[PDB]
RNA sequence: GAAGAUGAUCAGAUACCGUCGUAGUCUUAACCAUAAACUAUGCCGACUAGGGAUCGGUUGUUGUUCUGACGCAAUCGGCACCUUACGAGAAAUCAAAGUCUUUGGGUUCUGGGGGGAGUAUGGUCGCAAGGCUGAAACUUAAAGGAAUUGACGGAAG
C-alpha cells in the first residue's frame, strides 16, 4: 500500500495503543 | 577530508567512532548482546538432548512438494519446544 | 596464402621488420594477425570464459556465444581478445584473431636484487574495467603468482614468474577482470622509472626507411 | 534517475516561488514550472473583418487586438498538444520552434 | 634495465614526447612522430637528413601539439620569432 | 511504379565505367552491345540493363553523373578546368596599384621589414 | 638554421595582403592567441602574416621530408578549396581527397579508398573533421589550414589563415605547392618566377 | 582553512605535472616547502625553483621536467621509529629500487635512504617517485 | 599553454590583473598634488579618498568621495606625484 | 473550501465531475517543530579547461541618444548556462560527483542485505495531534540502482 497510508494506519493504531493502556494506566 | 579526523591526537575519535558503529554488524551484536545466551533454543551449544513429544509432517515450501517428516522435541536442559527434521529416507520409522 | 592489405603487413611478408618491438617502439597499429603470426611464432591461448547473452526479440530471445581469449607467449607478450558469434567455435576463433591483434608488452623487473633475468613487475601497477580494479606488486623470487585463476592464467601468459595480486570490485565479471589485468599489465611500459630517464634519439620509422618495399 | 538537469522547472538561486492557476483546470502550479504562452491575435476573425470594415462608421478605423498570456500545467499544456513528448537528446534543445 | 652481470635486459627501450617527457605507449595510436627536412645552402632539402619530435596522444588531444612544435622548432632553429616564451 | 532495382543499376554503370568508348545513345544498339559483354540470363533483364544504361548515357551527354568514373571524364577534366586569366585579379594592377589594407594592417607590414604602398580603409564599423 | 632567401618576401607579402589572408575571425581560440597581431575595431583579428610565412615554410619542410609524395593526403571538404587541393596534388604528386570524406578510409582496411598517408593536409579542420579524427586513429600527423576559431585537437602543425576565402585556401594551396617544388629542386631556385599563376588553385563556379 | 602548505604546494605541483605543464606557481612558501623542494630536486624529480619575496609568506615558481610521477604529504606527520620505515616504504613506493618517503628529522629533512645511512629516524613528511 | 614564462608575465596582461591577483601585490591607486583654481598651494590628495578634502588656504571642497576614486571639484586639476 | 449536504456516472461509489457548504484560509497573543524542508549533493581551504551571456561594484574608453542611458574593454564577487572529457563513475551523468590502490589538506554528521519497524519498551519535550531518542524475538534470498532489447499503453508523430 501507500507508504502514508500505510504511516497513518500505524499512527492511528499507535493511538489505540495509548488510549487503551490508558485505562488501567 | 574523507569525513573522518586525520589528526595525530585523535584517536579517542576514531576509536569510539568505530565502537559505535560495530553494532550495526548483526555478527558482532548478537555476540556481545549474548542471543544465543539468552534466545537461542539451545543456549549456545552445538547439540541438544530431549523427548520425542508427537511425529508431524510438515508441508514443503514452493516450488517444491513433499512432507518434510520432522518431530516435536522438547529440550532435557530448558524444557523448550523445538521442531526437528529426521533425516533420510525412512528415519522417521526409527523415531518412536 | 597470405597477401598482405597493410603497409605494416607488406615489410613483415618481406624480411623488413623481424620483431614485435621495432612495431611498439612506433606504435604502429596491428590490422593483420598473420603479422602476429609471422613474428611471435609460438603462442599459445587459452578460453578463459564461455557466456551466453540473449537480445530479446517479438518470438523469443536471440542467443549468441560470446567466448574469452587469452593468448601469450610466455615470454613477455600477451593479448586478450573478446567476441560474439553464433557459435562458440566462430566466436572462439575470432576471439583468437583480436587477442593477437591486441599482443602488448610487458615490463619484467627485479624485486630487490639484479641477479639472473626479471622475474616479477618493476612497480606496482593496476587497472579498472567496469568496477574491477586489480592491482600487481611485484614479488620475491618465492612465491609464485598470488592470484586468482583467472588473473593467474594471464599473468602465466606474459611470463611473470613472481607477482602479488589484489582485486576490488565485481570480480566474478571475468571480462571486467581480465581487462583490468591486461591494462595493469601494460601499464609496466607506462610507467616512467628513473632507468629510463635517459634520453634516447627517435629513430626513423620502418615504414620510412623501407617506403619502397611497403608501397604496394 | 533524473529526467533533467533543471527539474522540469526553471528554479535556480531561488527558494519558493508563488503559484499560478492553469487555465484549463485550475491546478496550482509554480510559476517558473507554468507553460506560458503569450497570444496576440485579432479580436475580429478575417471572415468578417471586410463586412464590420463596410458597417463601421469610422474611415480608416484599426481593429483592436486581444492580448493574453496563457498559463498552463504540465498535464493542461500535454493535453492540449501545446508541449509534445521529445525523445532524450531533442528534450535539451530549448530554443522556441522553427515555425514562424 | 639490467642484470647483475650487465646485460640489457631490458626489451623495447620506449620512446618519449618530445614535449611532455611521457613515455609513448605500443597502442597510444593519437600519438605522432614529426619528420622535419634538413636545408642546405641552396635552399634545397636534404635527402634522409631530418630533425625528428615525438608527441604523445595526451598533447595532440589537447591541442597543445601546435604550440609545442612552434617551441621545439624555434629552440632548435627551424623557425624565428613565432613562438615567444612569454605570455 | 517503374523503379529500376540495384541489379539493374550497378550492372548498368559498370557498363559505363568499362565500356563507355563503345556504348552510345541508342538503345538498339546498346542493347546488341550488352549482349556481346555481359552474360545475362534473360532477355527482359537484358532490355531493362540496356535502358537504363542509355539513360545513363543520355544522362552523361548532358554533363557530370555523380558516382561513375570511365577513365575519360578526368581526363577531359584535368585540361578542362586549366582556365587561368592574363590578368591576375589579385595582381595589384586592377587597384590604382597599391594595396587597399587597413590601416591597422599597415601597421603590420610596417613592423615587418615591408615597404609597400597602402590607400588606408577605414570602415570603423 | 636558414638562409636568408627563405625570409617573406615584398611580393609574397604583396599577395598575402591582396588575398585577404590576415583577416581572421571574429571570434579568436586562446590556442591561436600567438597568431593574431591586432584585432580591427570591426572585430576582426590580423593574422601575423610574418608568422603564416613561416609556418608555411616549416609545413612544406614536412611535406618535403616525406620520401613517396602521394603518402601525402591533402583534404578539403569545403568547395573553395577542392580545386586547390587537386591542383596541388598534381604539381606535388599528392594524393587528393576533394569533397566528401568517407568514414573509415584510414581504419577500415577493406574500403574502396582505403590509404594510408604518412601525412595528412587539411583545409579546415572544423569542416574536415573526420579526416582529423582517423588520422589520430592510425598515427598520422595533421598539418592544418586553422583561422583564429579553428579548432586544433589533433593539429600538429598550423597555418595561420583565412580558412573561409575565396582567394585566401588557393593562395595558401599555391604556396605550400611552391615551396615544395623548390625545396624537391623541381624549381631550381628561390628567384624563379613560377609558371603557375595564383589564379589557378582558385575556386572557379560552374559558370565560368 | 588553510592547514598545510605543503599539501597544497605539492597537490599544485601534481596537477600541474599530471597536465603536462612544465612550471607551476606555489603560494605561500615556507622553509619545509623549499627543503621538500631541495630534496625533489636533489634526487632530480624537479628543475629550478624560484622564489619571489613580496614581504609575505612568499610564492614559488618551480620548472617542471616530467620525471616526477607523484609527490604527496603525508597527513598527519605521524613519528616513525627506525624500524617503522620499511613498512611506510612498502606502502608508499612502487618499487624497492626507486622512490623516497621524506622525514623530517633532527637532523634535518631528508629522504628514507639518507636518514638510513646516518641512523635517525623522525616524523614522516611525504614521498615522491 | 604547457611551456610559459611565469617570472616574467607580459605586462599587457600583468596590468590588466587584478592589484592582488600579480606576483607581487602592489596598490593602483597614487597621491595627487590638486590645484584649486583660486590659489596655488599643494595639497597632496588621496586618489580614492574617503574624505571630503578641503585645502588649508581656503576652505573649499577639493574632491566628493565616490565609490571608487574621489571625484575632483569644478576647476580643480590634479597632477599625479 | 477538509468534514458534511446534495445532483450526476456506476453493478456499487457516501470517488473523480456539478452546486452549496462547517473548521480552515487572514490577523493578534501563545504552542507545535515537521515536508520530495531537494541541488535527494555538509562546511572551510587549494589546484585542474575552454566559451558566451547575465546581476552588483570598481577601473579605462565610442560613426550612439539625451548628465544619464547605451556601446566597447578589463576585473573582483554572485545566480546560472554551453562545449570537451584531462579526470571520475555501475551507469545515468558530473567543472565537480575531478586532483581517490600512484589510496593521507581540516573537520562535523550518517549507513552496513530485505522485512519486523521508526514498531514495542524506558526516558524526555508537547495542551493535544504528536516530536526526539529507540530495540528484540521472529522471518527472509533477495530487495534494490543504472542501463539494454522486446512487449504493452485508454501517450505523441
Ligand atoms: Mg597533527
Ligand atoms: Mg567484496
Ligand atoms: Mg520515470
Ligand atoms: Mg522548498
Ligand atoms: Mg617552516
Ligand atoms: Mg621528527
Ligand atoms: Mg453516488
Ligand atoms: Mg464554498
Ligand atoms: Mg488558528
Ligand atoms: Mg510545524
Ligand atoms: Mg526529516
Ligand atoms: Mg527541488
Ligand atoms: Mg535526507
Ligand atoms: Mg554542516
Ligand atoms: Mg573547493
Ligand atoms: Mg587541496
Ligand atoms: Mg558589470
Ligand atoms: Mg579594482
Ligand atoms: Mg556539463
Ligand atoms: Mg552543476
Ligand atoms: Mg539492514
Ligand atoms: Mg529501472
Ligand atoms: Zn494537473
Ligand atoms: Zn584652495
Amino acid at each position: 500500500m501507500r507508504d502514508k497510508w500505510r504511516k497513518k494506519r500505524v499512527r492511528r493504531l499507535k493511538r489505540k495503543r495509548r488510549k487503551v493502556r490508558a485505562r488501567s494506566k | 577530508g574523507k569525513g573522518k579526523p586525520r589528526g595525530l591526537n585523535s584517536a579517542r575519535k576514531l576509536r569510539v567512532h568505530r565502537r559505535n558503529n560495530r553494532w550495526a554488524d548483526q555478527a558482532y551484536k548478537a555476540r556481545l548482546l549474548g542471543t544465543a545466551f539468552k534466545s537461542s533454543p539451545f543456549g549456545g551449544s552445538s547439540h541438544a538432548k530431549g523427548i520425542v513429544l508427537e511425529k508431524i509432517g510438515i508441508e514443503s515450501k514452493q516450488p517444491n512438494s513433499a512432507i518434510r517428516k520432522c518431530v516435536r522435541v522438547q529440550l532435557i536442559k530448558n524444557g523448550k519446544k523445538v521442531t526437528a527434521f529426521v533425516p533420510n529416507d525412512g528415519c522417521l520409522n526409527f523415531v518412536d | 596464402g597470405w597477401t598482405p592489405v597493410t603497409k605494416l603487413g607488406r615489410l613483415v611478408k618481406a624480411g623488413k621488420i623481424t620483431s614485435v618491438e621495432q612495431i611498439y617502439l612506433h606504435s604502429l597499429p596491428v590490422k593483420e594477425y598473420q603479422i602476429i603470426d609471422l613474428l611471435l611464432p609460438d603462442l599459445k591461448d587459452d578460453v578463459m570464459k564461455i557466456r551466453s547473452v540473449q537480445k530479446q526479440t517479438r518470438a523469443g530471445q536471440r542467443t549468441r556465444m560470446k567466448a574469452v581469449v587469452v593468448i601469450g607467449d610466455s615470454n613477455g607478450h600477451v593479448g586478450l581478445g573478446i567476441k560474439t558469434a553464433k557459435e562458440v567455435a566462430s566466436a572462439i576463433k575470432a576471439a583468437i584473431v583480436i587477442a593477437k591483434l591486441s599482443i602488448i608488452p610487458i615490463r619484467r623487473g627485479y624485486w630487490g636484487s639484479n641477479l639472473g633475468q626479471p622475474h616479477s613487475l618493476p612497480c606496482k601497477v593496476t587497472g579498472k574495467c567496469g568496477s574491477v580494479a586489480v592491482r600487481l606488486i611485484p614479488a620475491p623470487r618465492g612465491k609464485g603468482i598470488v592470484a586468482s585463476p583467472v588473473v593467474k592464467r594471464l599473468m602465466q601468459l606474459a611470463g611473470v614468474e613472481d607477482v602479488y595480486t589484489s582485486s576490488s570490485g565485481s570480480t566474478r565479471t571475468t571480462e571486467n577482470t581480465l581487462k583490468a589485468a591486461f591494462a595493469a599489465i601494460g601499464n609496466t611500459y607506462s610507467f616512467l622509472t628513473p632507468n629510463l630517464w635517459a634520453e634516447t634519439p627517435l629513430a626513423a620509422s620502418p615504414l620510412e626507411v623501407y617506403a619502397e618495399e611497403a608501397a604496394a | 534517475p533524473k529526467k533533467r538537469a533543471s527539474n522540469g522547472r526553471n528554479k535556480k538561486g531561488r527558494g519558493h516561488v508563488k503559484p499560478v492557476r492553469c487555465l484549463n483546470c485550475a491546478r496550482c502550479v509554480p510559476k517558473d514550472k507554468a507553460i506560458k504562452r503569450v497570444t496576440i491575435r485579432n479580436m475580429v476573425e478575417a471572415a468578417a473583418v471586410r463586412d464590420l470594415s463596410e458597417a463601421s462608421v469610422y474611415a480608416e478605423y484599426a481593429l483592436p487586438k486581444l492580448y493574453n498570456k496563457l498559463h498552463y500545467c504540465v498535464s493542461c499544456a500535454i493535453h492540449a498538444r501545446i508541449v509534445r513528448v521529445r525523445s532524450r537528446t531533442d528534450r535539451k534543445i530549448r530554443t522556441p520552434p522553427q515555425r514562424k | 634495465m639490467e642484470n647483475d652481470k650487465g646485460q640489457l635486459v631490458e626489451l623495447y627501450v620506449p620512446r618519449k614526447c618530445s614535449a611532455t617527457n611521457r613515455i609513448i605507449k605500443a597502442k597510444d595510436h593519437a600519438s605522432v612522430q614529426i619528420s622535419i627536412a634538413k636545408v642546405d645552402e641552396d635552399g634545397r632539402a636534404i635527402a634522409g637528413e631530418n630533425i625528428t619530435y615525438a608527441l604523445s596522444g595526451y598533447v595532440r588531444g589537447r591541442g597543445e601539439a601546435d604550440d609545442s612544435l612552434n617551441r621545439l622548432a624555434q629552440q632548435d632553429g627551424l623557425l624565428k620569432n613565432v613562438w615567444s616564451y612569454s605570455r | 511504379g517503374r523503379v529500376r532495382t540495384k541489379t539493374v543499376k550497378r550492372a548498368s554503370k559498370v557498363l559505363i565505367e568499362r565500356f563507355y568508348p563503345k556504348l552510345t545513345l541508342d538503345f538498339e544498339t546498346n542493347k546488341r552491345l550488352t549482349s556481346e559483354i555481359a552474360v545475362i540470363q534473360s532477355k527482359r533483364l537484358r532490355n531493362k540493363i540496356a535502358g537504363y544504361t542509355t539513360h545513363l548515357m543520355k544522362r552523361i551527354q548532358k554533363g557530370p553523373v555523380r558516382g561513375i568514373s570511365f577513365k575519360l571524364q578526368e581526363e577531359e577534366r584535368e585540361r578542362k578546368d586549366q582556365y587561368v586569366p592574363e590578368v591576375s585579379a589579385l595582381d595589384l594592377s586592377h587597384t590604382n596599384g597599391q594595396l587597399e589594407i587597413d590601416a591597422d594592417t599597415a601597421d603590420l607590414v610596417k613592423s615587418l621589414g615591408f615597404k609597400i604602398p597602402v590607400q588606408t580603409v577605414s570602415i570603423s564599423a | 638554421s636558414l638562409p636568408a632567401s627563405f625570409d617573406l618576401t615584398p611580393e609574397d607579402a604583396k599577395l598575402l595582403l591582396a588575398a585577404n589572408v590576415h583577416l581572421g575571425a571574429k571570434n579568436v581560440q586562446v590556442h591561436n592567441k600567438p597568431y593574431v597581431y591586432k584585432t580591427r575595431p570591426d572585430g576582426m583579428n590580423i593574422i601575423n602574416i610574418g608568422k603564416t610565412w613561416e609556418k608555411i615554410v616549416l609545413a612544406a619542410r614536412i611535406i618535403a621530408a616525406v620520401p613517396n609524395a602521394s603518402d601525402v593526403a591533402v583534404c578539403s571538404s569545403r568547395t573553395f578549396g577542392q580545386r586547390a587541393v587537386l591542383k596541388f596534388a598534381a604539381h606535388t604528386g599528392a594524393t587528393a581527397i576533394a569533397g566528401r570524406f568517407t568514414p573509415g578510409n584510414f581504419t577500415n582496411y577493406i574500403t574502396r579508398s582505403f590509404k594510408e598517408p604518412r601525412l595528412v593536409v587539411v583545409t579546415d579542420p572544423r569542416t574536415d573533421a573526420q579526416a582529423i579524427k582517423e588520422s589520430s586513429y592510425v598515427n598520422i600527423p595533421v598539418i592544418a589550414l586553422t583561422d583564429m576559431d579553428s579548432p586544433s585537437e589533433y593539429v600538429d602543425v598550423a597555418i595561420p589563415c583565412n580558412n573561409k576565402g575565396k582567394h585566401s585556401i588557393g593562395l595558401i594551396w599555391w604556396l605550400l605547392a611552391r615551396e615544395v617544388l623548390r625545396l624537391r629542386g623541381i624549381i631550381p631556385d628561390r628567384t624563379t618566377e613560377w609558371s603557375v599563376m595564383p589564379d589557378l588553385y582558385f575556386y572557379r563556379d560552374p559558370e565560368e | 582553512t588553510r592547514t598545510s602548505v605543503l599539501a597544497d604546494a605539492l597537490n599544485a605541483i601534481n596537477n600541474a605535472e599530471k597536465t603536462g605543464k612544465r612550471q607551476v606557481l606555489i603560494r605561500p612558501s615556507s622553509k619545509v616547502i623549499i627543503k621538500f623542494l631541495t630534496v625533489m630536486q636533489k634526487h632530480g624529480y624537479i628543475g629550478e625553483f624560484e622564489y619571489i619575496d613580496d614581504h609575505r609568506s612568499g610564492k614559488i615558481v618551480v620548472q617542471l621536467n616530467g620525471r616526477l610521477n607523484k609527490c604527496g604529504v603525508i597527513q598527519p606527520r605521524f613519528n616513525v621509529k627506525i624500524n617503522d620505515i620499511e613498512r611506510w616504504t612498502d606502502n608508499l613506493l612502487p618499487a624497492r629500487q626507486f622512490g623516497y618517503v621524506i622525514l623530517t628529522t633532527s637532523a634535518g629533512i631528508m629522504d628514507h635512504e639518507e636518514a638510513r645511512r646516518k641512523h635517525v629516524s623522525g616524523k614522516i613528511l611525504g614521498f615522491v617517485y | 599553454v604547457l611551456v610559459q614564462d611565469l617570472l616574467h608575465p607580459s605586462p599587457a596582461t600583468e596590468a590588466k590583473q587584478h592589484k592582488l591577483k600579480t606576483l607581487v601585490q602592489q596598490p593602483r591607486s597614487f597621491f595627487m598634488d590638486v590645484k584649486c583654481q583660486g590659489c596655488l598651494n599643494i595639497t597632496t590628495v588621496f586618489s580614492h579618498a574617503q574624505t571630503a578634502v578641503t585645502c588649508d588656504s581656503c576652505s573649499t571642497v577639493l574632491c566628493t568621495p565616490t565609490g571608487g576614486k574621489a571625484k575632483l571639484t569644478e576647476g580643480c586639476s590634479f597632477r599625479r606625484k
